[PDB]
């Protein structure tokens, strides 16, 4: 089932015509956690049904669009005009097994279409009950959307970063800890004129709930004091992910740097631990300040990694998770052979399902794929 | 920077420090051993030897191992003495300023009086919030409640579970209030300059009523 | 309940003015100058009347709120409350707030006579507040 | 005008709702000028009201070259930030096109604690756009109040239709305080004329 | 798991955020 | 200017401003030595609150200058000097001393000002004799 969702996706999205008239015509759907131009809504029946625990509806997928994702933008609208394709192919699964539970498309534009359609979840309305669901963040895509890794957080702990952005750096440094798996292996590290572990590990660990608590724990209790020392920080940071005598996962080095800013590039480290760019190196600058920031775009380009601004609380949840495009490159090019299913731990649905597992695998983008023009 | 941090180029200043103080250090020599029992009677050069020796001290004591560097900020003043045509100017307005004693000194009489009428009026009568369930409020906080439903009628707690609970702290941080002494001549210069003075004028309002501070406030 | 008296213990410290000489004589010729403060006086608290009543005029329909630059300390309906919003405005104290917080579009308390709000239009327009 | 005073008096019940109610009732303030007729004759007008009216007449050019002044700093400002001021609530978006929906602020901060608010795309309070406007702007930077929000709304603004940034053009804070200066050489030298 | 996908040398990784904006 | 009731008084501005700025230059320098001093005696202990970083800093040079400036022209200085105090622990014996800073600031630099306005005076005893001829 997975694999004809998976090719049908990648036909219908191949042939698609790019538009920004959907004023004079609209996209028609069925849209959960409700109750615009360019769109229109649909009114279901909802029939009960006794496989699901509640009403759904077998004429039509629901989607579920996050708060922070506005539905009248034109990639938003292009998204829901060519996965509109997907109802007949769900509709031809169920036909076939009816025993079948929900099937889902994940977008990575924040949208997730999933069947049959159900409305969303709710708790009698509490003011605690904002919808924070992220498609993105979820670890059954997360799992299909790369491969482990063995991440070391490396976090500037001097003297110039106490305050606001203190602060932030410990809420991202949890939110980054927050989409680590059980196959995954990390460490935090910090530094100010001297690199030391944050917590009683030492090396790689394999981040399971426990581990992970125990370094959230420890994390939450820095203290910021003493000068900046990028050299002693990086090299700790790559002693420590040539151990080999633990167990690890052999599959992704990274270092993700949080920090503020600073003048000191460090070439002589990087051209002593890494001339063949086996580890990236993802950079972040956390907060509202005015120091300078080109040293570490410098770092974030010359070896394949990436750059990122955390300004304030609101973008820690989106500036936390991009990392996972960068870590999917590979896996594109490689392409057919890397189109394998994938089954995840066990968890509880989050539509009030019980315990389920989900398959997972990803769909890629083959536009203009017989002319080899954009590759890009 | 907050907690001691530099980007290499503070050290480079700190190493030129030196230099300067080594360049100073040898002019001070030079000057007082040319003119001998004469260094003493300008003020101009008193100054710029306290500050060496201060500066000397610091460094010392810096290298035996911090908010001594403020002296340095005299340092520019000794401009001033090295370009003439422009002490004539401080001398003028040292002379036109000196007639100013009596204005001044009465202006101090009536802050002192005013900064004790206010102590007298008000002691501790702004340090009560409407607390929800423990020591908390759900507004900011800056309202000043009633005094537990008493004779003034001003802030009332009636906002469905809120109490006087007198265990606050003050308004704004505790400082402005008319407790203590320095507190009262405080909060009152910052009334008597224009500045503000309707936040706490609305303060004590809620804290005793509308019938009674608007004539403090408005007389000074 | 009664406290008015202790006050005239710090009034003893007045006493002291008297010591000196030429405090108390620049304080003495500059009170004895009533001449012409009088009618500069009466000027004044003319404009202010005037003012105060007009505004009260055109600004009624108070909005009891907070945050908004109009509460229960901040009026312009009662006469003492104008006069000391006239004030406050002279003193130099956030005057462009109040002047913002009065705008066509400012919703104002049903306490006049619609006691339901059954006007539609918010009654505290004042198109030329700014002016004002 | 005790004519008009007249038709206040009246009960007046025209077609126009708003009869006898504020279009005449605000010109019946005209009563406290009776008294000053009234003792206009020697008392408190043979000299007081000549020597304001005397007074107020012989400052003249330097009131018109003040507003002549105004008038040039107002349109350098619409010149120099004509459309720049301008923000959005959630401040993580640029375009007034993408600032059209919904968002997730923290009440204060500390997190957990999510509130969800709609976007709303506003302009800087004081707006700058016209030189009509951009005017009572300067006045009240020159009266001293507000004046720095003011300034560090713009200091940080740039391109035409975009958010601001943290601090980008530090240094045009100079052309505010140039004004400043400028007008206490004149606020000081009125009082001197007087 | 022994797939692993990473350090393709046709990858492009010549847009990171810096140099762009 | 095609009246000339102003002539006598622009030639003397000119030559007032020629002759006073030695008064601005000394404004100048007194500015310079309490924004370095602010800087020096305050400089990144703002930041207390993790809430929102104030505007009003000392941490640069220019930061610490506007500062300065905001104080000297009296528009809300009472809240820098609550952060002020504030940034030293609290209200308390040697916490509370750091105000009298704020208060030499308010009051000499501002008697400068105000007799800089002085000089204003002269400028215009020159235009009021000249009138006659
Ligand atoms: C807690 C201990 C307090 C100890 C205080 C000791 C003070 C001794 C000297 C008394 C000085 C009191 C000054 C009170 C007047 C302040 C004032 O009234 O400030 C508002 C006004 C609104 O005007 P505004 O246009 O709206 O804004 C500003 C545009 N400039 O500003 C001014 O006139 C500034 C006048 C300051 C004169 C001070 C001269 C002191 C000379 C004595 C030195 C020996
Ligand atoms: C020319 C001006 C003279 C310069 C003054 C220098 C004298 C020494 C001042 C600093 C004293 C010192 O050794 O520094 C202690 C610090 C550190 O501890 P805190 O910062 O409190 O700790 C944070 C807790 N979270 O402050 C204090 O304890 C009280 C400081 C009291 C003196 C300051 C008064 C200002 C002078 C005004 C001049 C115009
Ligand atoms: C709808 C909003 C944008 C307002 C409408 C357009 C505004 C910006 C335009 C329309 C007409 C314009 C006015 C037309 C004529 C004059 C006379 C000139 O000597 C000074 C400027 C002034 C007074 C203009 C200021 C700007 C103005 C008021
Ligand atoms: C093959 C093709 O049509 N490519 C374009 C691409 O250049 C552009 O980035 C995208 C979104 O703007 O729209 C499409
Ligand atoms: C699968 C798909 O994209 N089909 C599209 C539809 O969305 C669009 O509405 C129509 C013209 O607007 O052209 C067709
Ligand atoms: N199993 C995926 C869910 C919930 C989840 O993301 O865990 C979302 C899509 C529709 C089915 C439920
Ligand atoms: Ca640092
Ligand atoms: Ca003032
Ligand atoms: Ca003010
Ligand atoms: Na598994």
């Amino acid at each position: 089932a997975l694999v004809r969702l998976a090719l049908e996706a990648e036909k219908v999205q191949a042939a698609h015509q790019w538009r920004e008239d959907f004023a004079s015509n609209e996209v028609v759907y069925y849209n959960a956690k409700d109750d615009e131009p360019g769109s229109q809504r649909i009114k279901p029946v909802f029939i009960d049904d006794a496989n699901f625990r509640r009403q759904v509806s077998y004429q039509h997928a629901a989607v579920h669009i996050p708060t922070d994702i506005y539905e009248g933008s034109t990639i938003v609208l292009n998204e829901l005009n060519w996965t509109s394709a997907l109802d007949d192919v769900f509709k031809k699964n169920r036909e076939e097994d009816p025993s079948l539970l929900w099937q889902v498309f994940g977008s990575a534009t924040g949208l997730a279409r999933y069947y049959p359609a159900s409305p969303w979840v709710d708790n009698s309305r509490t003011p605690n009950k904002i919808d924070l669901y992220d498609v993105r963040r979820r670890p059954w895509y997360i799992q299909g959307a790369a491969s482990p890794k063995d991440m070391l957080i490396l976090v500037d702990v001097s003297g110039s970063v106490s305050g606001l952005t203190l602060k932030l750096i410990r809420t991202s440094v949890s939110e980054m800890l927050e989409t680590l798996s059980d196959d995954d292996f990390v460490n935090v590290a910090s530094f100010n004129s001297n690199a030391q572990d944050v917590s009683c590990f030492q090396h790689l660990v394999q981040a399971n709930v426990r581990n992970k608590k125990v370094l959230k724990d420890a994390v939450n209790n820095i203290t910021a004091k003493g000068i900046t020392d990028y050299k002693k920080g990086f090299s700790f940071a790559f002693e420590q992910l040539l151990n080999y005598n633990v167990s690890r996962a052999n599959c992704n080095k990274i270092i993700m740097l949080f920090t503020d800013g600073g003048e000191e590039r460090a070439q002589e480290i990087f051209a002593k631990y890494n001339k063949d760019k086996k580890v990236r190196v993802f950079t972040f600058s956390v907060g509202q300040h005015n120091y300078d920031r080109g040293p570490i775009q410098w770092m974030a380009c010359e070896n394949k990694g990436y750059y990122y601004e955390i300004p304030s609380i609101g973008a820690i949840r989106i500036n936390t998770q991009e990392y996972l495009d960068v870590l999917g490159r590979p896996m594109v090019l490689a392409g057919d052979k890397a189109k394998q299913v994938q089954w995840t731990n066990v968890y509880l649905d989050a539509l009030e399902l019980g315990l389920v597992i989900t398959g997972t695998l990803p769909v890629f983008n083959i536009t203009g794929q017989f002319e080899n023009k954009t590759n890009l | 920077f907050p907690e001691d941090d530099s980007n290499a180029t503070n050290s480079n200043l700190e190493r030129v420090e030196y230099l300067f103080l080594i360049i100073f250090t040898v002019e001070a020599f030079l000057k007082v051993i040319a003119y001998g029992l004469l260094f003493h009677p300008n003020a101009y050069l008193r100054n710029g030897w306290n500050l060496l020796d201060f500066i000397i001290v610091v460094v010392g004591l810096f290298s035996a191992i911090k908010a001594l560097r403020a002296f340095r900020v005299l340092r520019p003043l000794r401009l001033v003495s090295g370009v003439p045509s422009l002490q004539v100017v401080l001398n003028s307005i040292i002379k036109a300023m000196v007639p100013l004693l009596h204005i001044a000194l009465l202006v101090l009489f009536v802050i002192i009086i005013y900064a004790i009428i206010g102590l007298e009026l008000f002691m501790g009568k702004m340090h009560k919030t409407c607390y929800n369930q423990e020591g908390i409020a759900d507004v900011p906080a800056e309202d000043d409640p009633s005094p537990c439903a008493l004779e003034t009628g001003h802030g009332r707690q009636c906002q469905n579970g809120t109490v006087c609970k007198p265990g606050w702290d003050g308004p704004k941080h505790g400082i402005t209030n008319f407790d203590n002494f320095a507190f009262a001549m405080l909060t009152v210069f910052q009334c008597i300059t224009m500045e503000g003075w309707t936040d706490v004028l609305y303060w004590v309002n809620d804290a005793v009523g509308r019938d009674w501070p608007w004539i403090y406030f408005v007389t000074l | 309940s009664i406290t008015f008296f202790r006050l005239f213990r710090v009034m003893r410290l007045v006493k002291l003015l008297s010591r000196g000489e030429g405090i108390r004589t620049l304080l003495w010729t500059f009170i004895k100058s009533f001449q012409a403060l009088p009618y500069v006086a009466l000027l004044i608290v003319m404009l202010f009347f005037i003012y105060a009543v007009i505004g009260m005029q055109v600004f009624g329909k108070i909005a009891l709120n907070d945050t908004t630059e109009i509460n229960r300390n901040n009026n312009f309906q009662t006469f003492p409350q104008a006069v000391l919003l006239l004030f406050r405005c002279a003193t130099g104290e956030a005057w462009q707030d109040i002047m913002l917080a009065c705008m066509p579009g400012k919703k104002c308390a049903p306490e006049s006579e619609p006691s339901n709000s059954t006007e539609g239009e918010t009654p505290c327009g004042s198109s030329f507040a700014v002016f004002y | 005008i005790l004519d008009l005073l007249v038709v206040s008096v009246s009960l007046i019940s025209f077609g126009i709702q708003s009869s006898a109610i504020n279009v005449v009732k605000i010109l019946r303030v005209l009563r406290v000028l009776r008294p000053l007729r009234a003792i206009n004759r020697a008392k408190g007008l043979k000299h007081v009201v000549q020597c304001v009216f005397v007074a107020i007449r012989t400052i003249g050019n330097i009131v018109i070259v003040t507003t002549l002044l105004q008038f040039m700093f107002a349109c350098i400002g619409v010149q120099l930030f004509k459309g720049k001021l301008y923000t959005c609530s959630d401040s993580s978006k640029q375009t007034e096109a993408e600032c059209k929906g919904n968002y997730i602020t923290y009440k204060d901060g500390e997190v957990d604690h999510p509130i969800i608010q709609p976007r709303s795309w506003e302009n800087s309070k004081f707006d700058f756009d016209n030189v009509l406007a951009a005017m009572m702007a300067l006045f009240t930077v020159s009266t001293f109040e507000g004046w720095p929000e003011l300034l560090y709304r713009s200091i940080d603004s740039h391109t035409e239709d975009k958010g601001p940034i943290y601090n980008y053009r530090v240094e045009i804070s100079i052309f505010f305080i140039i004004y400043i200066i400028i007008i206490a050489f004149f606020m000081m030298n009125i009082f001197v004329g007087f | 798991p022994d797939v692993c996908f990473d350090n393709n040398v046709l990858e492009d990784y010549t847009d990171c955020g810096g140099v762009s904006g | 200017r095609y009246w000339n009731s102003l002539s006598n008084l622009v030639a003397s501005l000119l030559n007032s401003v020629r002759s006073i700025a030695s008064l601005l230059l000394l404004l100048f320098l007194f500015i310079i030595i309490f924004s370095l001093l602010g800087m020096q005696l305050f400089g990144g202990k703002f930041n207390f609150d993790e809430m929102q970083t104030r505007r009003s800093t000392f941490d640069n040079f220019p930061q610490s200058l506007l500062t300065v400036f905001q104080i000297l022209t009296g528009e809300d200085w009472n809240s820098v000097m609550y952060d002020g105090i504030m940034a030293y622990g609290g209200p308390s014996f040697p916490g509370m001393l750091v105000c009298i800073y704020f208060i030499i600031l308010f009051i000499c630099g501002n008697y400068i000002l105000l007799n800089v306005f002085l000089a204003i005076a002269v400028d215009n005893l020159a235009d009021a004799e000249s009138l006659t001829s």
